[PDB]
RNA sequence: GUGAACAGCCUCUAGUUGAUAGAAUAAUGUAGAUAAGGGAAGUCGGCAAAAUAGAUCCGUAACUUCGGGAUAAGGAUUGGC
RNA sequence: CUCUUAAGGUAGCCAAAUGCCUCGUCAUCUAAUUAGUGACGCGCAUGAAUGGAUUAACGAGAUUCCCACUGUCCCUAUCUA
RNA sequence: GCAGUCAAGCGUUCAUAGCGACAUUGCUUUUUGAUUCUUCGAUGUCGGCUCUUCCUAUCAUACCGAAGCAGAAUUCGGUAAGCGUUGGAUUGUUCACCCACUAAUAGGGAACGUGAGCUGGGUUUAGACCGUCGUGAGACAGGUUAGUUUUACCCUACUGAUGAAUGUUACCGCAAUAGUAAUUGAACUUAGUACGAGAGGAACAGUUCAUUCGGAUAAUUGGUUUUUGCGGCUGUCUGAUCAGGCAUUGCCGCGAAGCUACCAUCCGCUGGAUUAUGGCUGAACGCCUCUAAGUCAGAAUCCAUGCUAGAACGCGGUGAUUUC
């Protein structure tokens, strides 16, 4: 009645309500400011988070105790095969908000995506875009018209792309489909680029580059129904308390005579949407490269995949993004990697990294070896073999 | 970047792995994991632990 | 850390909450240092203030020369048993907690330190570095 | 049988297998455990927990109604062959 | 020497489970003690089988500290039924 | 308790930098009284713990105007409640008092917030000792010790979770409304510089770190162990061996995975418009004047960007739409 001692409230009221996300694919809610002066290009990319490993590198940061010295950092690797372009959607400005006027799709869609439009594929007749396809029959018009409508009206333009989830260890056959804003220049140029890419493929190395700071958008890992203590970091009550002690003791004063939206309560924890910013690209992997995991210092032939394989994920056989630190969501989960809404100049953000070594030991226990070759060298001959 | 060796097991220690103890004299010890670390604490003898 | 310090100290894990008693590693005649405050340190309802390698603490001497007891003096933490992680990825730790009596400017009361002494402490405090034997 | 033992633990004779059941394994509980570093800073208060513990050999203060205090305290030892 | 009303607190003990003032004053223990202990005593209102003082042993009694111990706490996590 | 008006006086000189007597106008309702309106077929005391929110008479932090402002330090004052406001010793305490850290350790409200939320130390039943009082039974707003803390499954609120009906079903989207977040310190350098007789002694820009908070995450390190996963051990039972049972998970060492910790690591955006205030042009008033008209700069403020939900009676674009 004036709280005896003062403390900060538990938890952030800007991340309410703490409910399950609508979709498991978190929504890109903002794309970068468009600079229509430069080449048409994608502003985000879709991938699957595969696991984390460890890096070594010299730091470059004059004035730091750790300048010109080796530091060792957690990284996370996200499996990033090429994305296929299959549509363009045009948006108009209105006094009520951005609104979509049409979507024009590609003549041919793969099963991977088509499957996204069904709940019972095994037994459907797979009629998905079968009448739409015929719009291509006519030398162009129906399609060529709608393209023209987007050129004429339309204020922002997004492509529709999907993951090639089959190129990935996942059991799931259904691919993930998303709109991604086209930021390169000019509405007309945008739709042509889009037209030209229909059914074609786009790789990450045409979106993102080493040292870039990028944002990650993903639904957070679920945890089911949580109590107040772990959900909000409320303080345990004393051992002595009757009727349990993972609670908050006082849910409210007498007036307002209503439990209030700001007190902590049990309920869902996890499976929330997070846009996490400022994650520096430390590697852009090529899938064709059998030395993915190597360095100009660690010259050995090895791929990024850990001995044993990424736990609970499998192998990395495609292009990949390696990002410093960590990212929301869990292994297997779809992630959108978005580019920065701003021009960071951090010095931390401008630093150019070069890896020196990338861990590759088994993450399935205290792994002591990077490559099968190294293991055999150390152990010598066993009772299997030879 | 250097690979240290586990001073109980002779095991390769890559950067970040295990722990480093610094004794009273100042003899530095490095373990590759918490197993060698523990056997060291129990005053086990590497020469009698067969996997070393 | 404290004030008198030359430089900054990257965060190191806390091992010594107020009430902790550490070995006194100088030749001042104190045997213990008992920590009553940590010079660094901000506030959180119920959080005990706690020190770590290179922090200046305020202490009293529980065991040791009478002329040196029953009073608060600054000390500096030079070894901690609680493990901590360095920017180069190594998690290390010492075999005991140990400190050295100092004045508020960082000058050490004693003139020798017994045991090794972690670099982080050494870097923050020249006069300790000076009197140190092995460092890390 | 173990062991100092009518203890505890396992067994033979005899007797039971009866006290709604199925599927899950959220919160919060009730009962049972463990925790890096610190060590009572928690609290009206060490409440609750933890630590000690059998035996053999050594050793054992003040005080005292000379009976005690005293397993004071503090230590070494302990399997198998 | 005197008054009330018969006498006028001896031996002891004491801020005591009896002291208002009062968290008394001094000393001790602590970084710090309305706590503890040793002292002091014109003691509101200690005091002699309405028993006073001392006291070894004993105490699921009240109280203070120290070692050991520790999730009491810093600051919470995890597991079983 | 808090704030004014007058200005005799203080303030070397000087009423008003900072203060301010005699008097005098007020404000507040966390003081204490006064009252006795509600409740005596019941509204569960004090303190603490926990947690949310509000006030501003602002302690810190942002930007300013004053000074008996040289510098440093302070003090008065404005816009400010955006954001913090602590760790201990003694006491049941609120209060009080010391130690100690700190940017600072402001003051208050919400049935003197908060007991089907806890605790039960104090108060205030019945046991009991003492002192005072009383012939006594007993009494004491005196000391002392021991003294059972009940119920939610209903409504609502709050947290989260499904969901009928708008041809059907699916995919991609909009964004009204509501929420919203970051915080504070130090070091290097500026600089032993500006200022100063000296003693002393700043700041802006730039750099590296840290505090409090928040959101994730599990490479690593650490914790957990019915992986009853491998091994070791006691006692018994299966004639022995092999291999096993029982000992409420028998015990011990290691122990993958999962979970998880400022005990671990990563991440926490940038535009506008304003307040105070300082000014420009400028009358009123041929002078003057930041103000009347007009106008520049301007804060931890506000509004957007960004971030979280997405109206289950707000909406767009798109695919496929039944012969058995």
């Amino acid at each position: 009645s004036h709280r005896k001692y003062e403390a900060p409230r538990h938890g952030h009221l800007g991340f309410l309500p703490r409910k399950r996300a609508a979709s498991i694919r978190a929504r890109v809610k903002a794309f970068p400011k468009d600079d229509r002066s430069k080449p048409v290009a994608l502003t985000s990319f879709l991938g699957y988070k595969a696991g984390m490993t460890t890096i070594v590198r010299d730091l470059d940061r004059p004035g730091s105790k750790f300048h010109k010295r080796e530091v060792v950092e957690a990284v996370t690797v996200v499996d990033t095969p090429p994305v296929v372009v299959v549509g363009v959607v045009g948006y108009v400005e209105t006094p009520r908000g951005l609104r979509s006027l049409t979507t024009v799709w590609a003549e041919h869609l793969s099963d991977e995506v088509k499957r996204r439009f069904y709940k019972n594929w095994y037994k459907s007749k797979k009629k998905a875009f079968t009448k739409y396809s015929a719009k291509y029959a006519q030398d162009g018009a129906g399609i060529e018209r709608e393209l023209a409508r987007i050129k004429k009206y339309a204020s922002v333009v997004r492509v529709l792309v999907h993951t090639q989830i089959r190129k990935t260890p996942l059991a799931q056959k259904k691919a993930h489909l998303a709109e991604i804003q086209l930021n390169g220049g000019s509405i007309s140029e945008k739709v042509d680029w889009a037209r030209e890419h229909f059914e074609k493929t786009v790789a990450v190395d045409s979106v993102f580059e080493q040292n870039e700071m990028i944002d990650a958008i993903a639904v957070t890992k679920g945890h089911g129904f949580e109590g107040v203590t772990h959900r909000w970091g409320t303080k345990k009550l004393p051992r002595k308390t009757h009727r349990g002690l993972r609670k908050v003791a006082c849910i409210g004063a007498w007036h307002p005579a209503h439990v209030m939206w700001s007190v902590a309560r049990a309920g869902q924890r996890g499976y929330h949407s997070r846009t996490s910013i400022n994650h520096k690209i430390y590697r852009v992997g090529k899938g064709d490269d059998e030395a993915n995991g190597a360095t100009s210092f660690d010259r050995t032939k090895k791929t990024i995949t850990p001995m044993g394989g990424f736990v609970h994920y499998g192998e990395i056989k495609n292009d990949f993004i390696m990002v410093k630190g960590c990212i929301p969501g869990n292994r297997k989960r779809i992630v959108t990697l978005r580019k920065s809404l701003y021009t960071n100049t951090s010095r931390k953000a401008l630093e150019e990294v070069s890896l020196k070594w990338i861990d590759t030991a088994s993450k399935f226990g205290k792994g002591r070896f990077q490559t099968p070759a190294e293991k055999h060298a150390f152990m010598g001959t066993l009772k299997k073999d030879l | 970047m250097k690979v240290e060796i586990d001073s109980f097991s002779g095991a390769k220690i890559y950067p970040g792995r295990g722990t480093l103890f610094v004794r009273g004299d100042s003899k530095i010890f490095r373990f590759q994991n918490s197993k060698s670390a523990s056997l060291f604490k129990q005053r086990k003898n590497p020469r009698r632990i067969a996997w070393t | 850390s404290g004030n008198g310090a030359q430089g900054t100290k990257f965060r190191i894990s806390l091992g010594l909450p107020v009430g902790a008693i550490m070995n006194c590693a100088d030749n001042s005649g104190a045997r213990n240092l008992y920590i009553i405050a940590v010079k660094g340190s901000g506030s959180r309802l119920n959080r005990l203030p706690a020190a770590s390698l290179g922090d200046m603490v305020m202490a009293t001497v529980k065991k040791g020369k009478p002329e040196l007891r029953k009073k608060v003096m600054p000390a500096i933490v030079v070894r901690q048993a609680k493990s901590w992680r360095r920017r180069d990825g190594v998690f290390l730790y010492f075999e005991d907690n140990a400190g050295v009596i100092a004045n508020p400017k960082g000058e050490m009361k004693g003139s020798a330190i017994t045991g090794p002494v972690g670099k982080e402490c050494a870097d923050l405090w020249p006069r300790v570095a000076s009197n140190s034997g092995v460092v890390v």
